[PDB]
């Protein structure tokens, strides 16, 4: 039955979420007197779409396909948190910890590279009210935090940074500073993302669920040097629910 | 954009780049070898082979 | 040294600090600026010195830095060897009192911590005082080059990088 | 105007004391008795509306509370700065010797 | 970058006026607005002193 590290190593399978049999169409009872957790949440992105930015501003921009260039390094996994049963019988997942982010670079037609911090950091996601069992009709929707793709020590190629680094363009000792302020003064972004988790499979007996997700968030803004893009990520997920 | 040869490639069916765009504005098209770059490459190689033949 | 001599003579004879500095010829202050040192150029940095720091327009005046305690602080000047140099201010005895840190997490001497201010005597800025850290830091960065000048960088599209003079 | 938020924080109490809401955890080595046991509890239970709230952390022994009272004059609190607390930076801020 | 949209000109009476377009031959061209029947209704004058048709 079960794979070891040596069976998996270098195959690509380590970046894949667990799947459930087509047979898994059951219902997982929620006892509202019981406390629960998600012991493992896994998100495997299969598509990154980036919202093109028109000059038009007439007609809406579309989300376009992109090519992943950072290889099989994209999934979020080993994530855990409390699954609260709320007074209206809705469930709320409160992400606590795990491998809950991955830097990802995707490339648009024509070469523009779009790095992003693909993440569900601090996810708080909730189902519909009265979810007395988790079934293939359950979904979770919620919000998460998207911190700056680089953290505060990151130094640009000229040595400039937020918590470290020069604070000016030292190669242009007598340039007028005003035109360079946006490059010289690093800023740390913190914005919100949104995600939907759509259950497609439930094993009533094991507490395991799998489905598809779609999340939306901003990409890297290079510590405030440029405007971020809007990204939409789609893929599959797996979670194991446990009494706890 | 002052493009003089690009339209001649486009007139006969070369509309995509290896980098993923097309002149009609599509994304994720795969043009095969015969993108604008592959046409440019084929002509450069042709040139070299012709030059060598001239020497002979 | 000559500028300081003249200012001290002015003060001794009873001038105010503003008047003492206002008596310094702009021509003299301009020789006390590293942008005019011929050992600050580059072999392929071509043209007039004006192409680099810009066409000099006016002396800003003499910058005097002070910390929150009101002690006079002195910016350490850039020696000609150095293409870039840190910003370090000491008291009259060479003790370090303020700087622009690189790593911030264990900074002790930041201008924000030490409440560094700058006041100008003579030149364009005579009588003015700036207390906001970005502006005070900006002037401290210029004080490493010696006396501070206003430049026109637009007319020649000057790039900000020092060139040598005909002496070099 | 664009502002460097770390430099700006240095002109508040964060630049003068251990900020229970922001300061990296090695800073608690400065005073007897704070590191690693209390330092960990403090960072873990942050942010605090005021310095005294540090006395309200659950499970504390009496000796621990007393150590905290003796050290309140070395503590401050300021608003949480995302740039200082992201990245797990309060635990490891990339500075060694 | 973008179409500004179609400009419709009108005089103080509300009549629609049409700007006379530049023929290719001309490097420069006067600014003259006529009603739908080609009658002149407004223009930008060169000499102002006996102007009758200024936009003002
Ligand atoms: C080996 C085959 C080959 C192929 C498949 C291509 C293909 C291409 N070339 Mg390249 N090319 C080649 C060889 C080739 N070329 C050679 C040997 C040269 C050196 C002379 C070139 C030099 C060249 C240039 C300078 C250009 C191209 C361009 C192009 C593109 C448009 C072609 C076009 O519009 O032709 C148009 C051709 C005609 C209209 C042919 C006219 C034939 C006349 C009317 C015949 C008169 C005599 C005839 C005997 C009359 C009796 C006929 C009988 C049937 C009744 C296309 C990608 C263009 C481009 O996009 O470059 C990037 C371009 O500008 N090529
Ligand atoms: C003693 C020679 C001499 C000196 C000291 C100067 C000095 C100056 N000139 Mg004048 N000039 C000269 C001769 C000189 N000039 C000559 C002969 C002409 C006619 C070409 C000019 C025409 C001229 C113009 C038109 C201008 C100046 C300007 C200037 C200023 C900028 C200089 C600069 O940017 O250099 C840059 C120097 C270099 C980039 C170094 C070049 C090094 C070469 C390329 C090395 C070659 C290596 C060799 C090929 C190796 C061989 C290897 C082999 C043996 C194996 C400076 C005051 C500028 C100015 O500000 O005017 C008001 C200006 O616009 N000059
Ligand atoms: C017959 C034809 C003559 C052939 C000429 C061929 C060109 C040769 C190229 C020489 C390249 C040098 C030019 C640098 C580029 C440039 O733009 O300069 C351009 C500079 C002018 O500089 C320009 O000035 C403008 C305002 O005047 C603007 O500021 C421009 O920004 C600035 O670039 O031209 C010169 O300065 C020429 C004089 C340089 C003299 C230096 C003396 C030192 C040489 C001794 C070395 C001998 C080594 C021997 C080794 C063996
Ligand atoms: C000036 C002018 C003119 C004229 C012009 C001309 C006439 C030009 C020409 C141009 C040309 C005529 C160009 C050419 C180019 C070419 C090239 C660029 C080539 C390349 C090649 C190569 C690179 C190759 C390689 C090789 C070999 C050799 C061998 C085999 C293999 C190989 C492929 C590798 C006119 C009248 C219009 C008027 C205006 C001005
Ligand atoms: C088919 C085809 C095609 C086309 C093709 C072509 C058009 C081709 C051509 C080809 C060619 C065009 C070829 C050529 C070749 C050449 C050669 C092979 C040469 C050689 C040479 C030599 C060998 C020389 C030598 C020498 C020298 C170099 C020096 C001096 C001395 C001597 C003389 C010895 C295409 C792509 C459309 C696609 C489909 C298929
Ligand atoms: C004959 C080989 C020529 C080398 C071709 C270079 C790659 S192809 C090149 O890629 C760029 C970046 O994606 C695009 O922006 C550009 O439109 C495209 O022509
Ligand atoms: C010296 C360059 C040789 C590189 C050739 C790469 C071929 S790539 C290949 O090309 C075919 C013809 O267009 C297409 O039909 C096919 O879909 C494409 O994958
Ligand atoms: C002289 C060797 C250089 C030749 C490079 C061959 C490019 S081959 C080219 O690659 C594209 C992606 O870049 C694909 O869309 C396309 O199917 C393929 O034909
Ligand atoms: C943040 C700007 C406010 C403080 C003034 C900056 C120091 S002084 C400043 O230095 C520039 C070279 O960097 C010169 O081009 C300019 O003429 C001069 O006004
Ligand atoms: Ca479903
Ligand atoms: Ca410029």
């Amino acid at each position: 039955q079960t794979l070891t590290y040596d069976d998996i190593v270098g195959t690509g399978l380590a970046n894949k979420c667990p799947t459930l049999d087509d047979t898994a169409r059951g219902a997982y009872p929620i006892d509202s007197s019981q406390t629960y957790r998600i012991a493992r949440l896994c998100l495997q992105p299969t598509t990154f779409l980036v919202k093109e930015e028109p000059k038009n501003k007439r007609q809406e921009a579309e989300f376009v396909p992109t090519k992943l260039v950072t290889r099989e390094t994209t999934s979020l996994d080993q994530i855990q948190g409390e699954l609260k049963v709320n007074s209206d019988g809705s469930l709320t997942f409160v992400e606590e910890d795990g491998i809950d982010f991955q830097p990802v670079t995707v490339q648009m037609a024509g070469g523009e590279r779009i790095p992003l911090l693909f993440t569900v950091k601090n996810l708080v996601a909730s189902t519909q009210p009265n979810v007395t069992s988790i079934t293939t009709s359950t979904d979770f929707k919620g919000e998460f935090n998207v911190p700056s793709y680089r953290t505060a020590n990151f130094l640009d190629p000229k040595g400039r940074g937020l918590a470290s680094g020069y604070d000016s363009a030292i190669a242009l000792p007598q340039a007028k500073e005003e035109e360079l302020a946006r490059a010289n003064v690093k800023r740390f972004s913190l914005t919100k993302g949104q995600i939907s988790l759509n259950v497609a499979k439930v094993d009533g007996r094991t507490g395991e669920i799998a489905g598809t997700f779609e999340s939306e968030q901003l990409s890297d803004d290079d510590m405030g040097a440029h405007e971020p893009h809007e990204v939409k990520i789609q893929g599959v997920f797996y979670a194991s629910i446990e009494p706890a | 954009q002052g493009m003089f040869v690009l339209p001649f490639m486009a007139r006969l069916g070369v509309t995509g780049s290896w980098s993923g765009w097309s002149i009609t504005g599509e994304t994720g098209i795969d043009p095969g070898f015969w993108s604008f770059e592959g046409v440019a490459l084929a002509h450069i190689v042709l040139s070299g082979l012709l030059f060598l033949a001239a020497c002979w | 040294q000559e500028i300081n001599r003249r200012v001290q003579a002015s003060l001794a004879s009873g001038a105010t600090l503003e008047e003492a500095w206002s008596a310094i010829p702009e021509k003299l202050a301009f020789y006390d600026y590293i942008g005019n040192n011929p050992a600050k150029g580059g072999l392929f940095r071509t043209g007039p010195m004006n192409k680099g720091d810009g066409i000099a327009q006016a002396w800003k005046g003499h910058a005097v830095f002070r910390n929150k305690e009101g002690e006079e602080l002195f910016v350490r000047r850039m020696p000609a060897f150095f293409e870039s140099f840190p910003v370090i201010l000491t008291d009259k005895n060479g003790v370090v009192k303020a700087d622009i840190p690189f790593r911030r997490a264990e900074s002790k001497y930041s201008f924000e911590q030490q409440g560094v201010t700058v006041s100008f005597y003579g030149g364009e800025l005579n009588g003015q005082t700036f207390t906001d850290p970005p502006t005070v830091k900006s002037y401290a960065r210029k004080a490493i080059f010696g006396e501070i000048f206003e430049f026109d960088t637009e007319t020649l599209n000057s790039d900000g990088i020092f060139r040598t003079s005909p002496r070099g | 105007e664009l502002v460097n938020v770390v430099d700006e924080k240095l002109g508040t109490a964060y630049g003068e004391k251990i900020d229970l809401n922001n300061t990296n955890i090695a800073a608690f080595i400065q005073y007897r008795g704070l590191y690693p046991t209390l330092a960990k509890l403090i960072v873990k239970n942050a942010p605090y509306e005021s310095v005294e709230d540090v006395l309200n952390i659950p499970g504390l022994t009496e000796r621990q509370k007393q150590i905290l009272r003796e050290n309140l004059e070395h503590f401050t609190v300021t608003e949480v700065e995302t740039a200082l607390v992201e990245g797990g930076d309060r635990y490891n801020n990339g500075l060694y010797k």
